[PDB]
C-alpha cells in the first residue's frame, strides 16, 4: 500500500538524521569562547570536522530532504493531471512546490557551503 | 486588501526587526 | 602531460556536454511515436 | 555543412547514434575521472591497504596458479602465518592476473593494479545501462549510466590507485543484478545459468554475498506477503540459489558456511518454504477447496511446522579507524549532492507503478539505506542504489515534462532540471579533488606559499629497510602498518590488519608496555631484530600509535598484570589526561613517552609538539635496552637497533 511509502519516506530522514548519532549523540549547538566578550553564544551546525553532527544539525538536514522529494510527489500527483480547478488551485501548487524546489536546494547548498568551507 | 502591500508592509515590517537585529550585533560579538 | 586543473575543466564540460545530450536524447525519446 | 542531422531515421537508428554517443563518452567519465588523484601527485598505490594485496597479486602471476596453486607463506605474521585460507576472495587478483596474462602478452605491472580502478568504473557504468534499460527504459539508463559514473563517493573508495578487496565486488553485485532481474522478468533459464555462472564472480571478492543472500531469498519473502508468485519467478530463483550454493562451496573463506551460519542458513528455510508454497499452489488447484484440502493442511502443516521445530532445535582497533564509525548527511549530500533529492522520486514511481521487478529495487533501497545507517565504509553499497531510483526519478520528470508542449510550467520545469542537476557534475568534478586526493604514504604538509614544503619519509625508512638491514629480521611496530613494511621491504612480520587471532595482537600491547623490563623480556621471547614507531607530534595531522594509544590502554588479554587496569597511569589521578610535567609519572616510565621520545628537548624550541603541544623538559634519553637505527630526516620513524 501507499502507507508502505509513508512509512519509507518516514524513516528517510530518521535515518539521515541521527540514528548515526544516538549512540554518539552531541549536544545541540554552544560552542562559543567568549569570541571577545560575549561568553557563551550558541554557535552553529559544525563546520571544521566534517563526519560529526549534533541533534540540531541533523534534524534541519533530515527536514530540507524529505520536503524537496515530496514536492516532487506534489509534481506527480497533482501538477500533471487535469482535472481540479484549472486556474486557481493549480498555478497555487505549481507556485508553492517550484518555490519549495528552488529555495529548498539554495539553502541547503548554503548549509553545505558554510559548514564545508567549499568554493563555490 | 485591493493591494497586497499591506502583507509586503508586515514583511517589511519583519525584515527592519530582522535586519536591524543582527545590525547592533555587527559591532557585538 | 595534462595537468590536473586543465583536467578539472575538461571533467566540467564533458559532464556538461554529457546532461545537455541526456536532456537531447530524452527528447528525441519522448517525441517520435513508437 | 551536411544538413541531414535532426532529419536521420530516429527513434529506431538515429536513437542509437546518440545512444552509443552517450554510452561512450559518460564511460569516458568515469575513469576519466579518478585518474587527477594520481596525475596530481602519485603513481602506483595511494592507501596502505592494496599493499597486501598487490605483493600477491604479482605473485599469481610470478609462480603461483590458483587451479594448480594454491599457497603458503611464512614470510607474514611470525611464528604463526596466514594463508589464502584467510584473504576471502582472488577476484581482484585473478582479474588482475588475467588481464596480465593477455595484455602482457601483448605487451606494465605497475599499470595493471593502478589502471584497474577507473577500468572498473567504465565497465560498471555500462553495465549499469543494461540494468536500468529493463527497469523504465532505455532512456531511463541513460540519464542513470552518468549518475554512477561520477557519484564521487563511489569514485572515492575507488579511485585510480586503489586495489581494495571490495574494489570490484560492486561491480559482481551491480552485474548480477542485471543477472537476476531480466530472470525474474523472464524465467529464461540457460540465461538464468548464466546468471549464477556470474554470481560465483561477486562471492569470489568480497563478502557483501553475505548482504546479498541476506537480499535475494527475503525479497522472494516479500513475494509472499504481496503474493505476486509465478513460475517465472520461482524457475530463476532456484537456480541461482542452489547452483549459487555449490558455486560458493567451491571457495574456502565460505566454506562449509554455506551449511552453518545464522544468516543464510535463514535464507535456506526461505528457500525451503518458497518451493512449498510454489509447490502448494500446484496442488489443491485440480483439487476443489473441499474440506480435506483443509485435513491434510493441518497434516502438512504439522509435518512442516516439526521441521522448523527440529531447525531451531539444531542451530550450528576496527572500530576506532576512523571510518567504521556511524555518518551523518556529509558522508551523505557532501557524498551524493542532487542525487540525494531524487531518490524518493522514482521509488514513489516504483510505488506507482510497483511492478514485478521494481519491488526488488524497493527492498535494495530499503536495506543499503538500513546498512548505510551505521557504517560510511559500507556507503559502497549505497552508491549505486541512489543513482538507480534517481536515474529513474529524473526520467519520470523529465518524460512527464517534455511530454506536454512541442507535440508554460515546462518552460520552467525543464530548464531548471539541467542547472538543478549539472550542479552536481560541478561537485562531482571537484569534491574529488579535494577530500580523496591525497595518498596514504604520502603527506602533504604546509608551511610556504611558493615551493611549500609538500614531502616521503615512508619511503625513505621502508627503502632503508629493502638496503641496510639482514635477510631474516623482525618487524614489529602496529598491525595497521603490517602489509606496508611487506610492500618494498620483504621482510618477516609479527602482526597484520586482520584480525583473524585477536591474541597475538593482544601481547604487542604488553610490547608496547610501561615496564621496559617486562616489555623486552616480552620482546625477546618473541625473536626480535627491529622495532618501528611512527611520530606526529610537531605537523599534528599525521596518525601512529600514539592516538591509537588509547585503543592500547584497554586493550586487554591474557593478561593481569597492568594491562588489566585500564588506567595503568595515564590520567591526572582525578581522572584527566596530561602527559607533560603535569603528567603521570608511570607515562613518564612507560614505553611510548620514551619510545618515541629521544633527543627531542634538545631540537626543537618554544614548547611544542602540536599533537600534544607538550613541552621539551625531559632528560628522557634513556635506551635501556634498544640502541637507534635511524636519525630522522622529518623526525619521522625511529628504528630502533634492538640491543642485547
Ligand atoms: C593465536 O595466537 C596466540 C598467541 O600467539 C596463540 O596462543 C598460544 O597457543 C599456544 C598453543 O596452545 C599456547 O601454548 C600452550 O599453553 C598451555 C597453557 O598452559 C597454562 O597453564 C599451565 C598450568 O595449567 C602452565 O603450565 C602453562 O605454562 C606456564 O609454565 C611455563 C613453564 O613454567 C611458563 O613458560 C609459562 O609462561 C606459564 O607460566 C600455562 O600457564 C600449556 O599448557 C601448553 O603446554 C603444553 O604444550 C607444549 C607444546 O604445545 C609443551 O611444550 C608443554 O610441555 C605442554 O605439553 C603438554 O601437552 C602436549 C600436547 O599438547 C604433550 O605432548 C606434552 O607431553 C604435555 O602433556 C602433558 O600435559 C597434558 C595436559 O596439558 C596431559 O594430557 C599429558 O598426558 C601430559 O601430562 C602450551 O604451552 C600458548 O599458551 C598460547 N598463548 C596465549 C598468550 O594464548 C594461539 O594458539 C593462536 N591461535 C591459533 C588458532 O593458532
Ligand atoms: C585484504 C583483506 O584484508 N581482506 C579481508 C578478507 O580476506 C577477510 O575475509 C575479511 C574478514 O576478515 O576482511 C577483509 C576484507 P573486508 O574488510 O572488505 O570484509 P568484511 O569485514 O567482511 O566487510 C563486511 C562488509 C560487507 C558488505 C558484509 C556484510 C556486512 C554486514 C553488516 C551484514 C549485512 C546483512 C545483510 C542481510 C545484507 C543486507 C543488509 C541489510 C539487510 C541491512
Amino acid at each position: 500500500a501507499m502507507t508502505v511509502y509513508a512509512l519509507v519516506v518516514v524513516s528517510y530522514f530518521l535515518i539521515t538524521g541521527g540514528i548515526i548519532y544516538d549512540v554518539i549523540v552531541e549536544p545541540p549547538s554552544v560552542g562559543s569562547m567568549t569570541d571577545e566578550h560575549g561568553h557563551q553564544r550558541p554557535v552553529a551546525f559544525l563546520a571544521y570536522r566534517v563526519n560529526g553532527q549534533y541533534i540540531m544539525e541533523g534534524l534541519a538536514s533530515s527536514f530540507l530532504f524529505t520536503m524537496g522529494g515530496l514536492g516532487f510527489i506534489i509534481l506527480d500527483r497533482s501538477n500533471a493531471p487535469n482535472i481540479p480547478k484549472l486556474n486557481r488551485f493549480l498555478l497555487l501548487f505549481i507556485g508553492f512546490v517550484c518555490v519549495l524546489l528552488s529555495f529548498f536546494m539554495a539553502r541547503v547548498f548554503m548549509r553545505m557551503k558554510l559548514p564545508g568551507y567549499l568554493m563555490g | 486588501v485591493g493591494p497586497v502591500p499591506v502583507l509586503v508592509m508586515s514583511l517589511l515590517f519583519i525584515a527592519s526587526v530582522f535586519m536591524l537585529h543582527i545590525w547592533g550585533k555587527y559591532t557585538r560579538s | 602531460m595534462i595537468t590536473d586543473v586543465q583536467l578539472a575543466i575538461f571533467a566540467n564540460m564533458l559532464g556538461v556536454s554529457l546532461f545537455l545530450l541526456v536532456v537531447l536524447y530524452h527528447y528525441v525519446a519522448v517525441n517520435n511515436p513508437k | 555543412m551536411t544538413k541531414l542531422g535532426f532529419l536521420r531515421l530516429s527513434y529506431e537508428k538515429q536513437d542509437t547514434l546518440l545512444k552509443l554517443l552517450i554510452l561512450s563518452m559518460a564511460a569516458v567519465l568515469s575513469f576519466s575521472t579518478r585518474l587527477f588523484a594520481v596525475l596530481r601527485f602519485e603513481s602506483v598505490i595511494h592507501e596502505f591497504d592494496p599493499y597486501f594485496n598487490y605483493r600477491t597479486t604479482r605473485f599469481l602471476a610470478e609462480e603461483g596458479f590458483y587451479k594448480f596453486h594454491n599457497w603458503f607463506d611464512d614470510r607474514a605474521w611470525y611464528p604463526l602465518g596466514r594463508i589464502i585460507g584467510g584473504t576471502l576472495y582472488p577476484g581482484l587478483m585473478i582479474t588482475s592476473a588475467a588481464i596480465y596474462h593477455v595484455l602482457h602478452f601483448f605487451h606494465d605491472i605497475r599499470n595493471v593494479c593502478v589502471f584497474l580502478a577507473p577500468l572498473f568504473s567504465s565497465f560498471t557504468t555500462i553495465v549499469t545501462y543494461h540494468l536500468t534499460k529493463e527497469l523504465k527504459d532505455a532512456g531511463a539508463g541513460l540519464l542513470a549510466a552518468a549518475m554512477i559514473a561520477v557519484v564521487p563517493g563511489y569514485i572515492s573508495r575507488s579511485v585510480a590507485g586503489s586495489y581494495d578487496n571490495e574494489g570490484i565486488a560492486i561491480f559482481c553485485m551491480l552485474l548480477t543484478y542485471y543477472m537476476w532481474i531480466k530472470a525474474v522478468k523472464t524465467g529464461s533459464i540457460y540465461w538464468a545459468a548464466k546468471c549464477a555462472l556470474a554470481y560465483f564472480y561477486m562471492v569470489s571478492s568480497w563478502g557483501g554475498y553475505v548482504f546479498l543472500i541476506n537480499l535475494i531469498p527475503l525479497h522472494v519473502l516479500v513475494l509472499m506477503l504481496t503474493g505476486r508468485f509465478s513460475h517465472r519467478i520461482y524457475v530463476a530463483y532456484c537456480t541461482v540459489y542452489c547452483l549459487g550454493t555449490i558455486l560458493s562451496m567451491q571457495i574456502s573463506f565460505v566454506g562449509f558456511q554455506p551449511v552453518l551460519s545464522s544468516e543464510h542458513m535463514a535464507a535456506f528455510g526461505v528457500f525451503g518454504l518458497c518451493q512449498i508454497h510454489a509447490f502448494v499452489d500446484y496442488l489443491r488447484s485440480k483439487l476443489n477447496p473441499q474440506q480435506f484440502e483443509v485435513l491434510f493442511r493441518s497434516v502438512i502443516s504439522l509435518v512442516g511446522f516439526v521441521l522448523l521445530t527440529v531447525g531451531a532445535l539444531l542451530m550450528l582497533i576496527i572500530a576506532s579507524v576512523s571510518e567504521h564509525q556511524p555518518t551523518t548527511w556529509s558522508s551523505y549530500y557532501f557524498d551524493l549532492q542532487l542525487l540525494v533529492f531524487m531518490f524518493p522520486v522514482g521509488l514513489y514511481y516504483c510505488f506507482s507503478n510497483l511492478s514485478d521487478a521494481r519491488i526488488f529495487i524497493i527492498m535494495y533501497g530499503v536495506t543499503s539505506m538500513y546498512f548505510s545507517a551505521v557504517m560510511v565504509r559500507l556507503m559502497l553499497v549505497l552508491a549505486p542504489v541512489m543513482c538507480i531510483l534517481s536515474g529513474i526519478g529524473v526520467s519520470q520528470v523529465l518524460s512527464t515534462y517534455m511530454k506536454n508542449l512541442d507535440i508554460e510550467v515546462a518552460s520552467g520545469m525543464i530548464l531548471v532540471m539541467a542547472f538543478f542537476l549539472i550542479t552536481y557534475t560541478f561537485h562531482s568534478t571537484w569534491v574529488t579533488s579535494e577530500a580523496y586526493s591525497s595518498p596514504s604514504i604520502v603527506l602533504s604538509a604546509r608551511g610556504g606559499d611558493g615551493s611549500r614544503i609538500i614531502f616521503d619519509d615512508f619511503r625513505e625508512a621502508y627503502y632503508w629497510l629493502r638496503h641496510n638491514t639482514p635477510e631474516d629480521a623482525k618487524v614489529m611496530s602496529w598491525w595497521d602498518y603490517g602489509y606496508q613494511i611487506t610492500a618494498m621491504a620483504n621482510r618477516t612480520i609479527l602482526v597484520d590488519n586482520n584480525t583473524w587471532n585477536n591474541t597475538h595482537i593482544s601481547r604487542v600491547g604488553q610490547a608496547m608496555a610501561s615496564t621496559e623490563e617486562k616489555a623486552y623480556e616480552i620482546m625477546r621471547e618473541l625473536d626480535v631484530s627491529y622495532v618501528l614507531v611512527i611520530f606526529g607530534g610537531l605537523t599534528g595531522y599525521s596518525s601512529d600509535d600514539i592516538n591509537k594509544f588509547l585503543w592500547m590502554v584497554r586493550i586487554g588479554g591474557s593478561t593481569d598484570t597492568g594491562k588489566h587496569i585500564k588506567e595503568h597511569d595515564y590520567y591526572t589521578p582525578t581522572g584527566e589526561f596530561r602527559v607533560d610535567r603535569e603528567g603521570s609519572p608511570v607515562l613518564l616510565n612507560c614505553l611510548m613517552y620514551k619510545m618515541c621520545y629521544y633527543r627531542f628537548g634538545q631540537v626543537y624550541t618554544e614548547a611544542k609538539d602540536r599533537v600534544r603541544n607538550a613541552e621539551i623538559g625531559n632528560k628522557d634519553f634513556e635506551l635501556d635496552v634498544l640502541e637507534e637505527a635511524y636519525t630522522t630526516e622529518h623526525w619521522l620513524v625511529r628504528i630502533y637497533k634492538v640491543k642485547d
